[PDB]
């Protein structure tokens, strides 16, 4: 039951009590994925318009 | 500002559509001349979803009236709220469609569809952000069925990223005008399978049974049937017309209710159905709302399983008691709800009740039992088609028998798709 | 109308409990994967406790206490008795045990041999048995374990022997802990007796298991039906032979041990302020020596019952454990604490 | 002094953000018009509250906050609310149509068209900072914007602010208030793509807040307003060390240092006490021991789970009110001799304690009663993995039938992202078991 690193100030205080010792994707790659999904949406819409044109 | 464009096509679509606008105009305080005379700002908070605001604080329905005969639309223009509709939004021909899907879809209707699209385009251009479209029509006739589904196809071509919603009246031999209704309905169902996101299946068989059995109307008329449709249409659009959190727009409703794109045909229900001053408790509203006798599709829900359910309670009531009764129906009949869609029952509450009721409940079910409706239509179709009976009405309009064979196969596939998820 | 699911088909106890619930007409059985249940008769292994108590509007109850495995495992029971101050290493009703890990894998090898060098017969066993060795030499014990975790405890070389027969036995007690952590001891126990005379110089006369006496013992069913003596006959024997009662000589120590064990783990397994509730039926196995001292052998977390007592005990499970939470439209001794 | 920027995404993030900044103003003595009489350095300063508020020459204290929503109705509440004078229009970003509870719609379809605008408005706040710490991101798991657009925003923030810390406040979905069946999909999709970009995330299960509001505040059917007032109290307890003088959790880096030894296991459990109804005219004030003991009751946790059947990696106690270190240690000593508090072997069994003497501030007229002392415990327990298990199971049920999947594929998302996201959750669920179970 040891209390360490007690720091006191006007608005409060803090400390630590120990009970027992122990025993990214780049901007280009993000733009590629955003554009790949947009292209899949365009391809699906083109297929729909082709279906409706028939 | 999430606007909806309303379209009503054919005799049934315009008569049911006019009653719908008559009902919700009263709920929003709009009078037959478009002037607001309400007493609550809740009436106007979402008023622009269905109404345009014109000069002089006038509210004009965003409604387009379509028919191949002038007759029924003259009755609308002479009806109670006939003056509220935009006069340029009356789009009609003179020939009629003779209850012939081919005339509405391929010959007579093709001549008129472009002028309807001009009115749709004019309404869409004045929308801050168009949600999508709702169409009222029957499937058993020629104009609402044949030309209505032609309209849906051409609206999808011009607005591919918008939601298409229909109130579709299914024919029944009990309430029948001609013997070719199964032909027209089978041809239309495949169109709806492909080109709508949400379809409320309104079965004239159920409407008749409710009027006769429950409401004790020995001789139901179309007006009696349309009273049930008015109440149902007002109930299923409450979440779109009033402030709320659940299914507040058409796309969020489709995301919650449609787990597979083709299975988007809903069983609507309404409570109460009284033949009248007695107050209805929350347990009674909840029990009636799930009873088969309150369903508008004439399908036994116990013959199938619920994929998704939406429930809308209207009026001043204990929302805690609503949650208790809603959880009670699910926990006491959980064998009728699919277990692979957790929490597939959503409940909404609106404070403003319908006219003449302290409280009400509206049921929207995506049940696999709806296959009984399509099976019924499929059997009547086949009984005639196996002998090619009455086909000359259609081949005379340029159609080939193969298109009927494919429509037949398409609807039997739809039946089989419901059956694979019922097991 | 209450709902329940069944997830352990091999449970003879709760198959009867499930049969009783349906016989009341007020309980409906659901599919085993339906989450909208009031009661779960769960599986023994990896019961998904983390998914319980998250169904709005459903009071959920499960027939197992999460964490009770600490009491119902060989090595776990030994570690729990040694390291808990409530029980302490100076525990008088538990045999001197040691946890021994095989050499192909803390451990207590050097501690076991320390007390061994200081009657020196021990027994080696584990939870992976139907594999038990009884020897007086420590070399055979440690070499057998090397051939899963095992435990070596002192073999009670002076057991209480029933006459006529000069035979060993062990007492099974059924204890039901409800959702309020009331400790109910079933008034009916069973003595699983050996049918062979105890030979202090073969494992048939040393292991009193009901399956071993029916396969390797040639005197099965001789003295009592199925090598099972119930309390009425055993109490009458203690009066005629030893001039004492079962309550005084044995049952006071049994109730004391049941209370000590279950109160020890109560802070770790109690569902008092939890979003779901638990109950569980336990099987305590006791040994009695010639001095009429009771020793705890092990605790079973998924015990079976005696064929004569299934009807009475399972009805008691419905009464105090299931209907106490879900009321419809005593055979137990409440060990207060 | 080092600034922190708050980012609120979707309805849940915005409405919770509105409740938090309301509480911040009441705590710092800032009026709705932005004026702060106690602030004597007019137009500038590097005080502890300046980490969250900038200052104009007119003496207005402006939140360092951005609000983003793909639909304008919720943010329009902020534009015409009580604290409308705090924010200038550049901080409030709205689209026309929302993500419709569709992760892929928020992430891919609509996110691509608005991500640059949001980053530009964030850049304007960052240019006011002399030493930016990083970001606090409020959002839901279940909404299309809160799940989909947040994950896209977190990816771009790691690119544009690589050295900055990012903390989440995440609303875990609960059917009692949820509005979408596909929320388990959105939760797991957004956790997968955000996992490597978040340093420390505080999950809040709406089920727990709902039940705390019903049990302790006697609200029969709690509303979002009731839920957000309680959530903002917990959020305030967590961020108070950034806005007030002190020595514990004084910068965002210290949150990861004190609570997250393993980077993937960065979801600390929050427990708060006491929650007292304001309708009670007089309530017996709970002591330090009683509120500290309540930190180990599942009924007071932001996520319902059982820390007895898990292991701790770290534990902080954040007190507000009449609390002195003597009574904290006396309470901890008693609790250790009564509770099942197992730490992992590679970590010290201890508690980092912070005490702020100012008692909790409550919204006048709200549901929470004023108390003389309160505590929020932040403990990294493996038991919080139970929330992942529940979520992953509901995912498995729907995805085995590919239910609703067409809505996501229709937005340009590939079906493989579903299983890829699920495999990451399976690996996350396996990491918790290796750390917490023997
Ligand atoms: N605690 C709390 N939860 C909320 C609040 N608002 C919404 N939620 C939860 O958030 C989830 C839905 O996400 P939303 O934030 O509403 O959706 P969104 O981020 O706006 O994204 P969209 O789909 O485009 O509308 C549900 O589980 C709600 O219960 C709120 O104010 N407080
Ligand atoms: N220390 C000891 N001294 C004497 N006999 C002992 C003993 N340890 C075990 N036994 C004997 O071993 C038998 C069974 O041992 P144990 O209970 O470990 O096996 P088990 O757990 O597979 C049977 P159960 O089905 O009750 O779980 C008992 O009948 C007992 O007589
Ligand atoms: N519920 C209801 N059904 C109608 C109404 N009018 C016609 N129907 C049904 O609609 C079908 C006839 O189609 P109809 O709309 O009259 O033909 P159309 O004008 O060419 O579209 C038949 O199945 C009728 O039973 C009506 O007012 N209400
Ligand atoms: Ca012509
Ligand atoms: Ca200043
Ligand atoms: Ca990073
Ligand atoms: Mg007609
Ligand atoms: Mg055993
Ligand atoms: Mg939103």
């Amino acid at each position: 039951m040891e209390v360490i690193e007690l720091n006191k100030c006007t608005s409060g205080q803090s400390f630590e009590v120990i009970l027992k010792p122990p025993s990214d994707p780049s901007l280009e790659e993000i733009q590629k994925k955003l554009e790949a999904a947009e292209e899949r949406r365009k391809y699906q819409e083109a297929e729909l318009l082709k279906h409706l044109a028939e | 500002m999430r606007e909806i464009v309303h379209i009503q096509a054919g005799q049934c679509g315009n008569q049911i559509g006019a009653k719908f606008w008559e009902v919700i105009s009263d709920e929003h305080g709009i009078d037959p001349t478009g002037s607001y005379h309400g007493d609550s700002d809740l009436q106007l908070e979402r008023i622009n979803v269905y109404y345009n605001e014109a000069t002089g604080n006038k509210y004009v329905p965003r409604a387009i009236l379509v028919d191949l005969e002038p007759g029924t639309m003259d009755s609308v223009r002479s009806g109670p709220f006939g003056q509220i509709f935009r006069p340029d939004n009356f789009v009609f021909g003179q020939s009629g469609a003779g209850n012939n899907w081919a005339k509405g879809h391929y010959t007579e209707g093709a001549e008129l569809v472009d002028s309807v699209l001009d009115v749709v385009r004019k309404e869409s251009e004045s929308c801050d952000c168009l949600q999508g479209f709702q169409l009222t029509h029957s499937l058993g006739g020629g104009t609402g069925s044949g030309m209505g589904t032609l309209l849906i196809s051409k609206i999808r071509e011009e607005y591919p990223d918008r939601i298409m919603n229909t109130f579709s009246v299914m024919p029944s031999p009990k309430v029948s005008d001609t013997v070719v209704e199964p032909y027209n309905a089978t041809l239309s169902v495949h169109q709806l399978v492909e080109n709508t996101d949400e379809t409320y299946c309104i079965d004239n068989e159920a409407l008749y049974d409710i009027c006769f059995r429950t409401l004790k109307l020995t001789t139901p008329t179309y007006g009696d049937l349309n009273h049930l449709v008015s109440a149902t249409m007002s109930g299923v659009t409450t979440c779109l017309r009033f402030p709320g959190q659940l299914n507040a727009d058409l796309r969020k409703l489709a995301v919650n209710m449609v787990p597979f794109p083709r299975l988007h045909f809903f069983m609507p229900g309404f409570a109460p159905l009284t033949s009248q001053y007695r107050a209805l408790t929350v347990p009674e509203l909840t029990q009636q709302m799930f009873d088969s006798k309150n369903m508008m599709a004439a399908c036994d829900p116990r013959h199938g399983r619920y994929l998704t359910v939406a429930a809308i309670f209207r009026g001043r009531m204990s929302m805690k008691e609503v949650d208790e009764q809603m959880l009670n129906v699910q926990n006491k009949n959980s064998s009728y709800f699919v277990e692979w869609i957790p929490n597939n029952v959503k409940t909404a509450v609106c404070d403003i009740p319908p006219r003449g009721l302290k409280m009400s409940a509206t049921f929207i079910g995506n049940s696999t039992a709806i296959q009984e409706l399509f099976k019924r239509i499929s059997e009547q179709f086949t009984a005639m088609f196996r002998r090619k009976a009455f086909l000359h009405w259609y081949t005379g309009e340029g159609m080939d028998e193969m298109e009927f064979t494919e429509a037949e196969s398409n609807m039997n596939d739809l039946v089989s798709e419901y059956q694979q998820y019922q097991d | 109308m209450y709902t329940f699911v069944v997830r352990d088909e091999n449970s003879s106890v709760y198959a009867e409990v499930s049969r009783l619930l349906l016989a009341t007409g007020q309980w409906k059985r659901l599919r085993k994967d339906n989450p909208r249940f009031n009661l779960m008769l769960g599986e023994r292994n990896r019961l998904p406790f983390g998914r319980l108590g998250h169904e709005p509007g459903l009071v959920q109850l499960v027939n197992y206490y999460r964490g009770a495995d600490k009491l119902c495992r060989k090595a776990s029971l030994v570690k729990l008795i040694k390291t808990s101050p409530e029980l302490s290493e100076s525990c008088t009703w538990f045999p001197e045990s040691y946890v021994i890990y095989p050499t192909n894998l803390t451990d207590e090898r050097e501690v076991f041999l320390a007390a061994y060098n200081r009657g020196n017969v021990w027994i080696a066993k584990s939870s992976a048995g139907a594999g038990i060795l009884i020897s007086s030499e420590a070399s055979e014990l440690l070499d057998f374990i090397d051939e899963q975790v095992h435990v070596i405890q002192k073999y009670l070389e002076k057991p209480l022997l029933l006459e006529p027969g000069h035979r060993k036995f062990d007492i099974r007690s059924w204890v039901l802990v409800d959702h309020l952590y009331n400790i109910y001891l079933y008034r009916e126990g069973v003595l699983r007796t050996s049918s062979e005379p105890y030979n202090s110089a073969d494992k048939t006369c040393h292991l009193t298991n009901h399956c071993i006496q029916k396969e390797y013992s040639k005197n099965y069913g001789r003295y009592e039906e199925g090598n099972e003596m119930f309390f009425e006959e055993f109490n009458q024997y203690l009066m005629d032979a030893l001039n004492t009662t079962l309550e005084n000589s044995i049952l006071l120590q049994i109730k004391h041990i049941i209370r000590s064990c279950l109160m020890c783990i109560e802070p770790a397994i109690s569902t008092k302020h939890l979003h779901y509730q638990s109950f569980q039926l336990f099987g305590f196995d006791f040994m009695v020596d010639e001095e009429l001292k009771v020793w705890l052998i092990e605790v079973n977390g998924a015990p079976a019952c005696a064929q004569k007592l299934y009807a009475e005990l399972c009805q008691g499970i419905v009464d105090v454990a299931i209907s106490s939470v879900f009321p419809l439209a005593s055979i137990f001794i409440k060990l207060h604490h | 002094m080092r600034e922190c920027i708050s980012i609120h995404v979707g309805q849940a993030g915005v409405q919770i953000g509105n409740a938090c900044w309301e509480l911040y103003c009441l705590e710092h003595g800032i009026q709705p018009d932005g004026q702060m009489p106690s602030d004597k350095t007019i137009g500038g300063g590097d005080d502890s509250f300046n980490t969250f508020f900038s200052e104009t020459g007119a003496g207005k204290h402006v939140p360092r906050a951005v609000f983003v929503d793909l639909e304008p109705t919720v943010i329009d509440e902020v534009r015409t609310g009580t604290y409308r004078q705090l924010f200038h229009p550049e901080q409030l970003i709205t689209g026309k149509e929302d993500a419709a509870n569709n992760y892929a719609r928020g992430h891919y379809t609509i996110g691509k068209e608005i991500i640059d605008l949001v980053l530009d408005r964030i850049r304007k706040l960052a240019d006011q900072c002399t030493g930016l710490q990083g970001f606090l991101v409020f959002h839901s798991f279940g909404g299309g914007t809160g799940s989909g657009f947040t994950s896209l925003l977190m990816e771009r923030l790691s690119v544009d602010y690589g050295k900055k810390s990012k903390l989440e406040f995440s609303i875990y979905p609960a059917p009692q208030v949820s509005t979408a069946v596909v929320e388990p999909y959105n939760s797991i999709l957004t956790t997968h793509t955000t996992l490597e970009h978040s340093d420390c995330a505080f999950m809040v299960d709406n089920e727990a807040i709902y039940d705390i509001c019903r049990r302790n505040l006697d609200i029969e059917r709690p509303t979002y307003t009731n839920l957000n007032r309680l959530i903002s109290q917990i959020v305030s307890s967590i961020t108070a060390s950034l806005r007030f003088d002190g020595a514990l959790n004084v910068d965002l880096t210290e949150f990861q240092t004190n609570l997250v030894p393993y980077p993937r296991i960065h979801f600390p459990l929050a427990t708060y006490a006491p929650v007292i109804s304001a309708e009670k005219a007089y309530h017996e004030q709970l002591s330090v021991a009683e509120i500290t003991n309540a930190c180990f009751e599942p009924a007071n946790q932001m996520v319902k789970c059982d820390p007895r059947h898990g292991k701790y990696m770290a534990c902080c106690l954040l007190y507000r009110g009449d609390v002195v270190p003597k009574d904290v240690n006396a309470a901890i000593a008693t609790i250790k001799t009564k509770r099942s508090i197992q730490f992992v072997d590679w970590c010290p069994t201890g508690f980092k304690v912070g005490i702020n003497y100012q008692p909790p501030t409550v919204v006048p007229g709200g549901d929470l009663a004023k108390v003389q002392r309160a505590v929020c415990m932040l403990s990294n327990t493996t038991a919080i993995a139970e929330a992942w298990a529940r979520l992953d199971h509901k995912f498995d049920l729907m995805y085995a039938k590919r239910a609703f999947v067409h809505w996501y594929v229709g937005e340009g998302m590939e079906e493989g992202e579903f299983s890829e996201a699920r495999e990451d959750m399976a690996a996350l669920e396996k990491d918790y078991e290796e750390v917490g179970v023997d």
